[PDB]
């Protein structure tokens, strides 16, 4: 098991 | 080139950049520049990358990890990552 | 909702909507709302899904057949898709 | 089996 979970946002 | 969130080699990061900018230099639509990206990554680094282009998004993925950078050239973000 | 592309159950596409409309409700940052799709999917039909929500971006990625839809929730644009 | 797709908002 390589993975991970992630999230991005863009700026204002 | 601003680096907003990275799980990568800086190797690798240099090579998401330099990629991203010549996809921005040859394309205007977001789609393309992402297709662009993807498919390089894809025959460089291995299947299976996905990419986004934008200005305005959130996103919420699984990466393999050391494969997942998300940055900003200009006013335009790249979310790049192998799953 | 506006579906734009989907390559899924006619039921799936139904379910994704549906967690769309409800993480709208409960969110107004796009990272949240597609991090309770992503995990929602998940859950209910196994990972790897990644989930992009936003008014502007775009996109090139590789997905699994039956596991795609590109829709509108009003204004934002919806990307959910396993790979 | 896998497809390659792509998106653009407008």
């Amino acid at each position: 098991n390589y993975t991970i979970c992630a999230g991005t946002q863009t700026d204002p | 080139a601003v680096i907003k969130n990275a799980d990568m080699s800086e190797e690798m990061q240099q090579d998401a950049v330099d990629c991203a900018t010549q996809a921005l230099e040859k394309y205007n639509i977001e789609k393309d520049i992402a297709a662009y990206i993807k498919k390089e990554f894809d025959k460089k680094y291995n299947p299976t990358w996905h990419c986004i282009v934008g200005r305005n998004f959130g996103s919420y993925v699984t990466h393999e990890t050391r494969h997942f950078i998300y940055f900003y050239l200009g006013q335009v973000a790249i979310l790049l990552f192998k799953s």
